[PDB]
């Protein structure tokens, strides 16, 4: 339903947003690993949570 | 110090929720004008010597 995927886009971008603030939850060598392909550490922690 | 941010993560999810809307109900309304004279259109013709 497109409510859902809404809902679902919504409330992952909130927390993505959240946990990159101050000082980040993730250390620093898992934002290396999620990076290697080119894409950045807030995009490379999104796809991996979803 | 984590758990910490990962509750402050759950408790902006769950603020999401949306409470209600407001809106204005005026389509179909309009203003009234008000018209101060009644248009008789009448005159009254009489010759000069009023027969």
């Amino acid at each position: 339903t497109s409510g859902s995927i809404i809902n679902h886009a919504n409330n992952l971008n909130k927390v993505i947003n959240h946990v990159f603030a101050d000082k980040p939850l993730i250390s620093e060598t898992m934002l290396k690993i999620l990076t290697i392909d080119g894409t950045t550490g807030k995009d490379g922690y999104r796809n991996w949570l979803d | 110090e984590d758990m910490a941010k990962i509750y402050g993560a759950v408790a902006a999810v769950s603020k999401n929720v949306n409470s209600s809307v407001t809106y204005e109900v005026k389509r179909g309304t309009h203003e009234l004008i008000k018209v101060p004279t009644i248009p008789h259109n009448l005159v009254l013709i009489q010759s000069d010597n009023g027969k």
